[PDB]
C-alpha cells in the first residue's frame, strides 16, 4: 500500500527558503522516478521537475531551474524539494509523485506553502446557538496561517457538518463550521465544536448553550 | 550545416522517467551555431532521435540530446573526425 | 514545449449520463497522456494511463481514447462521487505539461436552502467586535443571493460570503454569509434579517431576529 507523506503546511517568510519532504512507503523506493508539482489557487498543475532514487538523476523544468533543489534520502526513503528565496508566486500546494513510464500514478497530500512575514495568530471561537432539526454553529476568528479544523462531538457528529472556505479580512483568516442535529438531542445532550489550530499549538472547546 | 569541431560530454548519458536518453554535450569548436552530427549504431539506427534537430548555438554551449536507443548494446557517436564521441549505451 | 489545452472549464451531468472530457496537445505526443481526478480538497488520483488503458481500482465508466493530438477522457454512468477535476498530462517529452483541468458539477434535483440566523456570542460583544452568522444549506443550483437588513434598511458594507463545493453525497451546495459590524453599531440597531433568494421559491426564505 503505496503512502507518500507530506507535510499538511509550512510557513515561510519572503525572501526565505523551505524544505519539503515527502516520505515514500509501501513500495520498493529506489526502483521509481519522484514528481514535484506546483498547484496555485483555482489555477492548473505545473510540473517542478523529477528524480531518480537508484541513481541520484535529476530533471528540472527550466521555469524553476533556480527555484528548486531535488535530493533524495533513500535510507528514510525520503524525496526532499527546497524552494529558494520565495516570493508570493511561490504561495501554492506542493505534491509528490512515483513515477514511472506511466508517469504519476500514487500523489502525496501536498504542502501548502505560504509566504508572508505575518505573525502566526490563535482564533477567537465563537459559538453560534439560535436567539424538526436545530443548526448549531461555530465562529473560527481572526486567524494566521491556514488551516484550522473544527471537530464536532469528538467526530461522532458528522454528514450533518458543513465546514465553510476561510476568508480574509485585513491579513487574518475567519471560517464558520455548521452542524445539524435532530431538535430533541439539544439543548438535550451537550454539542460541543473542537477548533484546532496547530501553527498556534492551540485547541478551543466551546460548548453550544441555548439562548 | 554540421558542427565540425571537439564536443566534450557536459552531463552523460542517462535514462529518463520516460524511457528515454539524454545526453549534455558543451561544443569546443567554430562554425557555431551549427547542427550537431548525430549517428546511432547497433552492435546505423534510423529515426530515434527525439529532439528537435539539435544545435550548438555557439561556442562553448550546452546541448540536451534526446534519443530511443535500441535495445541492448547500442553506440552513441557525437561529431566528426577523430574528435568525433563515441558512446557506449546498455537499454535493458 | 507542449500545451496541454483542456478548453471544457466547466461540465454539469445529472447521475447516470455520459460526458466527454477533451484534450488538445499542441504537437504530437503520441500515447504518453495521463488522466487525473482531482476530488475537492484530495490529492489527485490516476485513472487512464497512456492515452487509452484504465488503472487498477478505476471503474469501467472511465474511459481514455486518442493519440498524437486529440485525447478524451469519458465517464459513462456518473455518479455523485466522480464530482472533481478532471486533468490530462503529457509526458511525452521533458518539461511534463498539464491540462487547464476541467470543473465537472453534478446535475440533480433543485433543493431549497435551509437557512439559520445566529446573534453575535456574548464573548464576541466582550472584545469590542459584533459578526451576525447566516447559514444557507444544502442547496441547488449554487446561484443564490443573500441579502442583509439592520431595521428595514438593506446592507452590504461588511458582508463575507463563502460557498462550499459541492457535495460529494447529496450533489448539494451550501453558504455561510458573516456581516461583520462594531459593538457600537450592533448596539445602536435591533431587527437584523436575512432574505435568501434562491429559484425554489417566489418568495425569499427570510430569518431574522430582535436584540429585546
Amino acid at each position: 500500500d503505496v503512502q507518500l507523506v507530506e507535510p499538511g503546511a509550512e510557513l515561510v517568510q519572503p525572501g526565505a527558503s523551505v524544505k519539503m519532504s515527502c516520505k515514500a512507503s509501501g513500495y520498493t523506493f529506489s526502483s521509481y522516478w519522484i514528481n514535484w508539482e506546483k498547484q496555485r489557487p483555482g489555477k492548473g498543475l505545473e510540473w517542478i521537475g523529477n528524480i531518480y532514487p537508484g541513481s541520484g538523476t535529476v530533471n528540472y523544468d527550466d521555469k524553476f531551474k533556480s527555484k528548486a533543489t531535488l535530493t533524495i534520502d533513500t535510507s528514510s526513503n525520503t524525496a526532499y524539494m527546497q524552494l529558494s528565496s520565495l516570493t508570493s508566486e511561490d504561495s501554492a500546494v506542493y505534491y509528490c509523485t512515483r513515477g514511472g513510464s506511466h508517469a504519476m500514478d500514487y500523489w502525496g497530500q501536498g504542502t501548502s506553502v505560504t509566504v508572508s512575514s505575518a505573525k502566526t495568530t490563535p482564533p477567537s471561537v465563537y459559538p453560534l446557538a439560535p436567539g424538526s432539526s436545530v443548526t448549531l454553529g461555530c465562529l473560527v476568528k481572526g486567524y494566521f496561517p491556514e488551516s484550522v479544523t473544527v471537530t464536532w462531538n469528538s467526530g461522532s457528529l458528522s454528514s450533518s457538518v458543513h465546514t465553510f472556505p476561510a476568508l480574509l479580512q485585513s491579513g487574518l483568516y475567519t471560517m464558520s463550521s455548521s452542524v445539524t442535529v435532530p431538535s430533541s438531542t439539544w439543548p438535550s445532550q451537550t454539542v460541543t465544536c473542537s477548533v484546532a489550530h496547530p501553527a498556534s499549538s492551540t485547541t478551543v472547546d466551546k460548548k453550544l448553550e441555548p439562548r | 550545416t554540421m558542427c565540425s569541431g571537439k564536443f566534450s560530454i557536459d552531463k552523460e548519458m542517462a535514462e529518463t522517467q520516460h524511457g528515454t536518453t539524454v545526453v549534455k554535450v558543451k561544443y569546443e569548436g567554430a562554425g557555431a551555431p551549427c547542427k550537431v552530427p548525430i549517428e546511432i549504431r547497433d552492435v546505423k539506427v534510423v529515426g530515434r532521435i527525439i529532439s528537435s534537430t539539435p544545435f550548438a548555438e555557439y561556442t562553448n554551449s550546452v546541448t540536451n540530446i534526446e534519443l530511443e536507443p535500441p535495445f541492448g548494446d547500442s553506440y552513441i557517436v557525437i561529431g566528426v573526425g577523430d574528435s568525433a564521441l563515441t558512446l557506449h549505451w546498455f537499454r535493458k | 514545449d507542449i500545451v496541454m489545452t483542456q478548453s471544457q472549464k466547466f461540465m454539469s451531468t445529472s447521475v447516470g449520463d455520459r460526458v466527454s472530457i477533451t484534450c488538445k496537445a499542441s504537437q504530437n505526443v503520441r500515447t504518453s497522456v495521463a488522466w487525473y481526478q482531482q476530488k475537492p480538497g484530495q490529492s489527485p488520483k490516476a485513472l487512464i494511463y497512456l492515452a487509452s488503458n484504465r488503472h487498477t481500482g478505476v471503474p469501467d465508466r472511465f474511459t481514455g481514447s486518442g493519440s498524437g493530438t486529440d485525447f478524451t477522457l469519458t465517464i459513462s454512468n456518473v455518479q455523485s462521487e466522480d464530482l472533481a477535476d478532471y486533468f490530462c498530462l503529457q509526458h511525452w517529452t521533458y518539461p511534463y505539461t498539464f491540462g487547464g483541468g476541467t470543473k465537472l458539477e453534478i446535475k440533480r434535483a433543485d433543493a431549497a436552502p435551509t437557512v439559520s440566523i445566529f446573534p453575535p456570542s456574548s464573548e464576541q460583544l466582550t472584545s469590542g467586535g459584533a459578526s451576525v452568522v447566516c447559514f444557507l444549506n444544502n442547496f441547488y443550483p449554487k446561484d443564490i443571493n443573500v441579502k442583509w437588513k439592520i431595521d428595514g434598511s438593506e446592507r452590504q458594507n461588511g458582508v463575507l460570503n463563502s460557498w462550499t463545493d459541492q457535495d460529494s453525497k447529496d450533489s448539494t451546495y451550501s453558504m455561510s454569509s458573516t456581516l461583520t459590524l462594531t459593538k457600537d453599531e450592533y448596539e445602536r440597531h435591533n431587527s437584523y434579517t436575512c432574505e435568501a433568494t434562491h429559484k425554489t421559491s417566489t418568495s425569499p426564505i427570510v430569518k431574522s431576529f430582535n436584540r429585546n
